[PDB]
């Protein structure tokens, strides 16, 4: 679902600033 | 910066990652942006690629009647850079796994413009300070 990918990509970009 | 010089930005992004041919000439500031952003969009997958094992294939095979939809929901609840590159990201995913490299279609004008939009439309510029 295009809705899976978009919280794989929130939590992805959330962590980006991190990680 | 400018909301033109955002939009040139992101075509001429789109177009790198496309790889194409002609070269429509821009400022060395324009450039020098898409560069960034590229690197930043590999770095990016590249996380994406150790939380996750799918590929954004499956979930994108409709892009040309969900895209909006998936930039609505990325940024839903919050707005930072992480998330803007991600968004660009599935842009370059786009351009360089969907659509075929080489040749700039109307298709990737639907994509132009759809992030374009969207970019404009929700401040993005206001988040992605490329220093």
């Amino acid at each position: 679902t295009m809705e899976n990918l978009s919280r794989r990509l929130k939590v992805t970009g959330d962590l980006f600033d991190i990680m | 910066k400018s909301g033109t010089y955002w939009a040139t930005l992101i075509t001429a992004f789109l177009k790198t990652v496309s790889k194409v041919e002609e070269l429509d000439c821009v400022d060395s500031a324009v450039l020098v942006d898409v560069s960034k952003i590229i690197t930043l969009t590999q770095e990016f997958r590249r996380h994406y690629d150790s939380v996750y094992r799918a590929d954004y294939g499956p979930a994108l095979k409709n892009w040309k009647r969900d895209l909006s939809k998936l930039f609505t929901s990325l940024f839903v609840d919050v707005i930072n850079s992480g998330r803007i590159v991600g968004f660009f990201d599935v842009g370059r995913y786009v351009c360089e796994e969907v659509l075929c490299p080489g040749s700039w279609t109307e298709d990737h004008e639907l994509l132009n413009d759809c992030m374009t939009h969207f970019f404009i439309e929700n401040n993005l510029m206001n988040h992605f300070p490329l220093e």
